């Protein structure tokens, strides 16, 4: 087992963690963290971008009182730091099946807008817009649901399944992906409300799944114990399928710089939360790392870097490319 | 059972043997059908019924009883439906998954022929 990279502390227990991957226009990267109660939006630099700084330099630079154990994060790509018009946007799901959309001046001004109509807890939530206009969320009321910033339902898909995971398509417009728990992955176009295709799994249950950014052909998976990877139009079979974790498989996330390296995570186990690093060249993970209890997993936007909340703790690994 | 062109018709006979070794019939019923198609037909003595099998003019499965004017009908299941409505918010190949797999749906004999 790796020891992390680097570690930083955390106040309390962190049960999601996501990197902005939009250009925020500082030097930094922008990450956020949901604790039991709270968000935490920092600053990250690391020693592999700026020389001037040894090992992690990490800054808090706004905590919101959230009253609700946070489950997932989604950055708008509205999203910036300039010193002009500063302006952090971001949505959350919570325990209570509520979205929360949280909006700041990084000053004073400090704004929520609580979303209702899920019956169901959320599972996932993105923005599906690039204009950041529009979130998509899924959850075990078996709905896809579209909101407008104003918490109006744009539109509802009616899944077969608990929705699981919600991605938007990288570069062509109007696409969302939507994982659902029996192994189905669809697509629907947001601009004819329709299904165009689906993808099936061999191993259920689905848990995650994410687009490769590099490769926008490529999907990758964690269901049961394995990581499964499809590649489009090419079949709707599985591509490659192997074993992430020995005892159930919970995240699944591509780097943001290499279409050949994901990370996946264990799940909430006994035998300590296992990150597993793969490299689709090589048939083992090419980093295991060992975080006590770890929620939340996510990959910074330009270093080979992924990070995982932990009991009190952020663990980052870099991967040598 | 009399196959005629206009209208079909069942009669029942009884055996009798007199005291010189003499058989004749003795009748018991005759019932009248419409112009389907007779596939098949037994009787019971412990029910006294008629059991017949038939095809309409739309070639469909027709199966009805009489104890021996009135048929009793059986409810044969009908074939699948020629058309699938599939819903704008449906992935048509789940629809139709569901479908095909469906207990009682299909026989496995008729998509290992089409494959």
């Amino acid at each position: 087992a790796s020891n992390a990279t680097y570690t930083v502390d955390c106040e309390d227990y962190v049960h999601v963690v996501e990197f902005n991957p939009f250009d925020s226009g500082e030097a930094g990267s922008l990450l956020a963290y949901g604790g039991i109660s709270y968000v935490v939006i920092a600053s990250c630099r690391f020693q592999e971008e700026d020389s001037t700084v040894e090992g992690i330099e990490f800054k808090t630079l706004k905590t919101f009182h959230h009253g609700e154990r946070v489950v997932a994060i989604a950055w708008s790509p509205e999203t910036r730091c300039d010193a002009l018009l500063p302006l952090l946007r971001f949505a959350t799901a919570a325990g209570d099946k509520k979205i929360r959309i949280f909006t700041s001046d990084f000053q004073d001004k400090n704004e929520y807008k609580v979303i209702e109509g899920h019956s169901g807890y959320i599972n996932d939530l993105v923005f599906c817009s690039p204009e950041g206009t529009d979130i998509a969320s899924v959850g075990d009321d078996h709905t896809c649901r579209i909101w407008d910033l104003d918490g109006k339902q744009i539109a509802m898909f009616i899944l077969r399944s608990p929705g699981m995971s919600v991605a938007w398509h990288p570069e062509g417009a109007f696409k969302l992906m939507v994982a659902e728990k029996t192994g189905t992955i669809r697509f629907y176009d947001l601009t004819t409300h329709q299904a165009i295709l689906s993808l099936e799994s061999v191993q259920v249950p689905l848990m995650s799944a994410d687009w490769c950014v590099r490769n926008t052909l490529r999907i990758g998976a964690v269901a049961g114990n394995d990581w499964i990877i499809w590649e489009m139009p090419r079949s709707s079979y599985p591509q490659d399928n192997k074993p992430a974790h020995a005892d159930r498989a919970r995240m699944f996330r591509w780097s943001k710089c290499n279409e050949n390296v994901f990370a996946t995570t264990g799940y909430p186990g006994k035998m300590k939360s296992q990150i597993a690093i793969h490299h689709l060249a090589h048939p083992q993970p090419i980093l295991i790392g060992t975080a006590p209890v770890g929620s939340g997993l996510s990959w910074h936007r330009r270093l080979p870097l992924c990070v995982v909340g932990g009991y009190r703790k952020l663990f980052f690994w870099l991967t040598e490319m | 059972y009399l196959h005629t062109p206009k209208q079909g018709q069942f009669c029942v006979f009884q055996l009798m043997c007199a005291e010189s070794n003499r058989y004749s019939l003795d009748h018991i019923s005759s019932i009248f059908t419409n112009q389907e198609t007779l596939i098949d037909f037994t009787f019971t003595l412990t029910s006294m019924d008629i059991w017949a099998l038939w095809l309409d003019d739309d070639n469909q499965t027709v199966v009805k009883h009489i104890n021996f004017g009135q048929w009793n009908p059986v409810f044969v299941n009908p074939l699948p439906e020629d058309d699938l409505a599939i819903s704008d918010e449906q992935e048509p190949q789940e629809a139709y998954l569901e479908c095909l797999f469906a207990p009682g749906r299909f026989t496995i004999a008729a998509v290992q022929k089409a494959i």
